[PDB]
């Protein structure tokens, strides 16, 4: 699926995914876990929380 | 309430 950024993403740690509120945040693979879905932003991807997304 | 960050999971 794909989910808009509800809350930005501001990253310490270049694994965890960093973006912005308004960001296209696409999934490739939730299918693992539900707390942290693998996602990407379009530049570059990572770890994503499942509440700082409109996944739903 | 801040929207919380989970844990990564070892």
């Amino acid at each position: 699926m794909e989910a808009i950024a509800k809350v930005d993403f501001k990253a310490t740690a270049d694994d965890e995914l960093s973006f912005k509120r308004g960001d296209i945040l696409k999934v490739l693979n939730e299918e693992s876990d539900q707390n942290w879905y693998k996602a990407e932003l379009n530049g570059k991807d990572g770890f994503i929380p499942k509440n700082y997304i409109e996944m739903k | 309430v801040p929207p919380p960050v989970p844990p990564r999971r070892r």
